[PDB]
DNA sequence: AGCCGTAGGTACCTACGGCT
DNA sequence: AGCCGTAGGTACCTACGGCT
């Protein structure tokens, strides 16, 4: 359930992880087939935080990023192997748009660490608002987001990488008052 | 431009979980309700769906709901919609349904596309008097629509209906309640501020589930009532009884809050069928809409039957806990609350809503004063009025004329310009003279209302007294000692 | 009567739903183009004021009020057919305009119907025009609670224009669509003459003219199909062979045939390749992009010979396709094989009654209004008489005999008079009556000459086509190949 | 899918097949279940004139009929092993309700012909004003067409067997032009 | 374990006729 | 073949906390 694009050369190529089968369809029509791929998620993913490797490696939305990358998981990780040298997270401009953001992200850091640290990993800027990705054209989702003339991405930086396994495993682990207290000193109701 | 990975974590997380706590999981502890629940009702208002008009499609109820205030999935609405109006699920249903709407055996409601759904009578008052600013409104999710912060709420629908939810950091899980019981527990509050737990439980013993059943003992309803957390016994109701040829069964004619029946049968089966459970010769669901919920288990001759009962106690829903942790938004903010707390915040919001509406109503009744003065000015000198409007060229000038020549505001001259004809004859002369003369006692009333505290707090006890009166009912759950 | 006999519930039940599905499912009308659940989206759009001018609304509520006021089906029946109604590749003049992802040429579905948002399209306010005219008959929705259009003024020729499909029960129907300006200039020369015959009309009417573009072979399918009402109608896509360097080529296709789905043309052409039964590919890549427009290149082996490659694919693939014409619609509430001068005759005939009955209801309109103003400016020339009459009266029922017996009012002259606001009486009211009634009187006139004259209301149909053709009329898109 | 009854005396236990998953459901409530089983169809259902045995034995909808009626099929089938002496067709009152019930009769007629010989076929008569089954209270389904004391059942009689092969065979069969010739004769009625 | 209730969800049997 | 387009369709992924 990917759409690769045409060129081999993983240098230029970039892949689109979409929320929803929906923003999915717009992100292929929009897209530049040659150097653009999009591979759509139906919704919240597995959070890895909480669950067993056995688990993690029979889930589906995981093994098909896994394939999709090319680069191998953990141990058997090779950066030179990565299929693209841009994967991009694209998700909804809401609260489960971040959600899912941070389950994607929580996916990387503990899986394919050095693809944060090479700086393959992106986030897309869609258009701010209340409407989300399955409700844009396709012609509005390239020019605002997936287009590199005029679209704004951030790449992922790692910094402090203790300060990182401590802030993965306070908001996605399995320990709910640590991540209650976190919740209850940054609130800004 | 980069991101710090640790910021955008902290960030996009705080941002769900913060919306999923406020938004979307937990209920205000006002109304008793979630936002989905409220776009619901609301949706059912601003449609005219009351109980005296006939049912509408659900799939047109969900979609008018979805697009004006509810940017989600219509299942997530049609399914919170479907809970709202099955008597197994709420002590008092929300919803009145047309069609398959669910059973206790967890078969799901029909599709959107079948059913039909308007409110019940008793939602009437959680609506009541929505329209006389009692409430804030706030701006929809794309600023194309008004929606309400808040229902009324003219009973105390929190504790009456009770509530469930998963949030972040944080989940929340309060019983039912019986409703003549708990608007006698907001009456006693209401003559004493200072009034204890313990008197508080004089008038609510405890929770009343709408499946009835029985509670083992009061010590963990006294402890969530004083705490907010507690752990609470469920039963299902059992008897054992002769089935003759010196046979005998087990009948189960109530089984516990939330539990599937279909689910229980299964374990129960599974039980004996793995031989785990010694002296059932059979199982059967006797269930059906005109006897009602029948479930039997046939002992084995001479076998001791109450044995086998209390093993199905240990080893099946047929004894289930509820843990009570009574979260809910107060001003906004998540809180465990125990049931004092729960009856403060509603009797404030109560105080709040009738002043609201007794000033509301104080201002359109002076507004409508107002404008009939107007018109009973334009009656008793009404050659002079015909005349300066005729000799007026337009509108603008009739306007000016009439405000200059008979001291009428603004308002008033508008109106009188805007009178018809057929307002001169005499029944229509004398019925502007009468909603005048109503309209200036009505005025009074109300300010008499507004000038002593001691009046309007009576007007709440006694509408609340109303509601007991016309809407309270028997206790179904009973509290073994 | 608790008994019933195999054969007897079996030909009672089969006849009324295969009967339900010609009528009421499967077939368009003659009349508006149009099957039952379309008519009811459209019109739907209409009694929700869902105009051009207006902002989109969300689908599911578009949907929602039309499922339950008018067609009591499943949503996704009503969704997709609204949702092709929006797609420029499937309407050849789009009924819907659509707002989000509405689909593709490669057979992605729309966005859920959640995502989506919806309105008329300008076309489709010509469908629409006059309908709150008395020009047609509305009927009893499905449960009571409603009305509904029985069929749409339809302004411009829209069963012909945006074509029509079906299958339906012991028949189906396979209508290709045409581009306007033809259609309208054909009604224009079978109005000035009743024996036109088919080879006439086809001097405006060249053939069928696909959203997509591409070529027909031929119009010999075309001719058949126009005279009989069946035809097969070869349409190929719009080839070139051009070089790719170091003296290479290519073939580059960049219009492919109506209802071809895209991706799975290109499915099958890799499959060719694959299982070795075309000889000279070297690589196939779709390089469509909403830039440059649909483009598919398929590579040749060097020295090989292109043209015999593309003659190759069109023969083996749908990139050369056939479209089976079978004009089956509607005429008298009944499935009819129709030609290309019965569907336009139809047509026609529709738009003269339309437009009488629009005529009529004008007519009665303004005569009705005259009725008032006539009461009204005797209200004025009297108006110290008509108060006192009014205040010395104890209620409405007293104050309207009284009216009516002393300055010779009807009923609703009366009426009119005592819904009156005061502010009609200042000074210059008694002259806009008289400005009004005279343009009525006016109005009347004319109206009345139309009613009179076959002629002229024959005309005044022409006027109005002649209108639609410069609004909305566009240039041919499929290129007829006399080949 | 098949909500069974209690009593296994097939003398006295009816099976209702009954149009779509959402007046199944309706129809388990309403029912009485010591005697009264049912079983939801989708919707339209395998048309077994028209498709070859394969198909027909593939077929999930099929299957779950044989097994329910436990008699077997065609040439194996034994009245003797009926589950149920009562097979209750119930659609909803509409063209698409009429159309499943050619379904189920064209099945029956072909597989099962002595179970409608042997009169244990019926059609359901539920209220005929507009609504369909999926609309329907569970009360509202018992009182109307499933209680015994109030329901009114037609049972299917088949008389000359000639006439009905003819018309299954022109009605169901593959022939078109026999089954337009039908629409165009009849179309008056 | 796995349920509970609001969220981001999903893929796919059937009739019907024509292709010629 | 299997696909065209309106009809009668449907299973089952995940997050989240607290109870068993
Ligand atoms: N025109 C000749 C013939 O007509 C019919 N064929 O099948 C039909 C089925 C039904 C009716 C009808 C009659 C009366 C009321 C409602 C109905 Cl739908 C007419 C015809 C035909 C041949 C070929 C193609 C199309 C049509
Ligand atoms: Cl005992
Ligand atoms: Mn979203
Ligand atoms: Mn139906």
């Amino acid at each position: 359930k990917l759409a690769d694009c045409s060129s081999k050369s993983p240098e230029e190529c970039e892949i689109f992880l979409v929320e929803g089968d929906s923003a999915g369809g717009s992100t292929k029509s929009g897209r530049d087939s040659r150097t653009q791929a999009i591979l759509p998620l139906r919704g919240k993913i597995l959070n890895v935080e909480k669950a067993r490797l056995d688990r993690i490696l029979n889930n589906n939305e995981i093994r098909q990023m896994i394939t999709a990358f090319g680069t191998g998981i953990g141990g058997d990780f090779d950066l030179a192997k990565a299929r693209y040298h841009k994967i991009v997270i694209m998700t909804d401009a809401d609260v489960d748009g971040a959600h899912i953001r941070t389950l994607l992200l929580t996916f990387f850091y503990r899986f394919m660490r050095p693809l944060i640290e090479a700086g393959y990993v992106y986030i897309a800027q869609p258009p701010t608002g209340y409407k989300g990705l399955g409700e844009m054209n396709a012609d509005q989702l390239w020019e605002t987001t997936m287009n590199p003339e005029h679209r704004a991405l951030l790449q992922v930086k790692l910094e402090d990488a203790i300060e990182a396994d401590q802030t993965f495993e306070m908001l996605m682990g399995d320990v709910v008052e640590n991540r209650r207290q976190f919740i209850e000193d940054n609130a800004v109701y | 431009n980069e991101r710090n990975i640790t910021s955008e974590m902290r960030e996009s997380f705080l941002d769900y979980a913060m919306s999923v706590i406020v938004a979307r999981a937990l209920p205000d502890v006002r109304d008793g309700l979630k936002p989905v629940h409220r776009r619901i009702l609301y949706g059912l208002n601003e449609q005219g769906m009351t109980p005296d008009k006939s049912y509408k499609k659900s799939a047109r109820i969900v979609g008018d709901v979805m697009g004006k205030y509810h940017p989600h999935g219509d299942s997530s609405i049609y399914e919170a919609m479907v809970r709202m109006a099955q008597d197994f699920s709420y002590r008092y249903p929300l919803v009145d349904g047309q069609g398959n709407f669910g059973s206790m055996d967890g078969d799901g409601a029909a599709a959107m596309r079948y059913t039909e759904a308007r409110m019940t009578k008793i939602t009437l008052e959680l609506l009541r008097d929505i329209n006389k600013d009692t409430i804030d409104f706030i701006d929809n999710y794309d600023g194309n629509e008004r929606e309400p912060s808040v229902l009324p709420a003219r009973f105390p629908n929190l504790l009456a209906n009770g509530a469930s939810g998963i949030a972040v950091g944080m989940a929340t899980n309060i019983p039912p309640h019986n409703l003549t019981e708990l608007i006698n527990g907001v009456l006693s509050l209401s003559k004493n501020p200072d009034i204890s737990i313990a008197e508080l439980m004089e008038d609510i013993e405890g929770p009343d589930f709408p499946t009835a059943g029985l509670i083992l003992g009061k010590s963990g309803i006294r402890r969530a009532y004083e705490t907010g957390r507690g752990s609470i016994q469920m039963r299902s109701r059992a008897v054992i009884e002769e089935r003759g040829g010196g046979r005998q069964r087990i009948v189960v004619t109530e089984i516990p809050f939330q539990v599937n029946k279909a689910r229980m049968i299964e374990k129960i089966a599974e039980l004996v069928r793995d031989k785990k459970i010694d002296g059932i010769t059979d199982l059967r669901d006797e269930t059906s809409l005109r006897t009602g919920v029948r479930v039997v288990i046939d002992v084995r001759k001479d076998a001791n039957a109450s044995v086998i009962l209390n093993n199905l106690y240990k080893q099946t829903p047929l004894q289930t806990s509820f843990g009570v942790n009574m979260i809910a938004l107060v001003n906004g903010r998540p809180k465990l609350i125990n049931l004092k707390e729960a009856l403060v915040h509603y009797l404030e919001h109560q105080k709040t809503v009738v002043r609201r509406r007794t000033q509301y109503n104080l201002r359109k009744a002076k507004d409508r004063a107002h404008i009939l003065e107007g018109l009973r000015i334009a009656l008793d000198h009404i050659d002079e009025i015909i005349s300066t409007i005729r000799e007026s060229d337009t509108d603008k000038v009739a306007m000016e004329s009439l405000q200059q020549r008979f001291k009428l505001s603004e308002k008033q001259a508008q109106a009188i310009l805007d009178m018809r004809l057929r307002r001169l004859t005499g029944l229509e002369r004398d019925k502007i003279e009468a909603e005048y003369n109503e309209l200036l006692n009505y005025i009074s009333e109300l300010e008499t209302i507004l000038a002593d505290e001691e009046v309007l707090l009576q007007l709440v006890r006694d509408e609340l007294t109303e509601i007991r009166d016309r809407f309270g009912d028997d206790r179904r759950t009973e509290i073994q000692l």
